[PDB]
């Protein structure tokens, strides 16, 4: 596959360049190590508002101000 | 007599063939170039990027604050 590749970098390389572009493009996001941080990132921008819930009395995860500790926090941005 | 003649020792050598310099880097050197650029622009886009989303998700919380009264 070496003869092949030396031709055609021989008589095109922009084809050679275009399809090594290309394939990085495809097969390096299914490698990274950061997407997972993208989705988070994107999941936690606040565009609407975080209305609240009634209370039946029976909630742990919920807190009743936005500085208790418990909810979730954002700290993985902060640092990064 | 006077007449117009080379003179005693003749005319100088005259350069008559091509003369190519040949010059400038090799192409791994500004391949290594280009490369290198796109990494630091890749890094420093990187950081101004998540930088400017975080002021984005500082602004939003502070217009989320001051939703009720409005
Ligand atoms: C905007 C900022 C300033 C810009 C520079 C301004 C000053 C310099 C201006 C120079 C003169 C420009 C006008 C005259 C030329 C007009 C014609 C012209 O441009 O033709 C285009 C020419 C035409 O090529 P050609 O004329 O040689 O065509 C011959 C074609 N074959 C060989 C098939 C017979 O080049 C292209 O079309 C290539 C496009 C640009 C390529 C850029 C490559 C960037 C790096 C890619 C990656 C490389 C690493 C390897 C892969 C790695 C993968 C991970």
């Amino acid at each position: 596959v070496a003869a092949f590749l030396k031709n055609v970098w021989a008589k095109e390389p922009v084809l050679v360049a275009s399809f090594a572009i290309a394939g990085l493009a495809v097969i390096l996001p299914t490698l990274s190590p950061y997407t997972k941080y993208s989705l988070m990132i994107n999941r936690a921008t606040p565009y609407n508002y975080p209305v609240p819930l009634r209370d039946d009395g029976n909630m742990p995860d919920v807190p009743s101000h936005p500085q208790d500790p418990q909810g979730p926090s954002l700290e993985w941005l902060k640092r990064l | 007599v006077k007449q117009d003649m080379p003179p005693v020792g003749g005319y100088g050598p005259i350069d008559y063939k091509r003369n190519l310099p040949r010059r400038g880097l090799s192409g791994y050197s500004m391949f290594a170039v280009g490369i290198g650029a796109l990494l630091f622009g890749y890094w420093s886009m990187m950081r101004w990027n998540r930088e400017r989303r975080r002021l984005q998700i500082e602004d939003f919380e502070a217009r989320i604050a001051l939703m009720p009264l409005l």
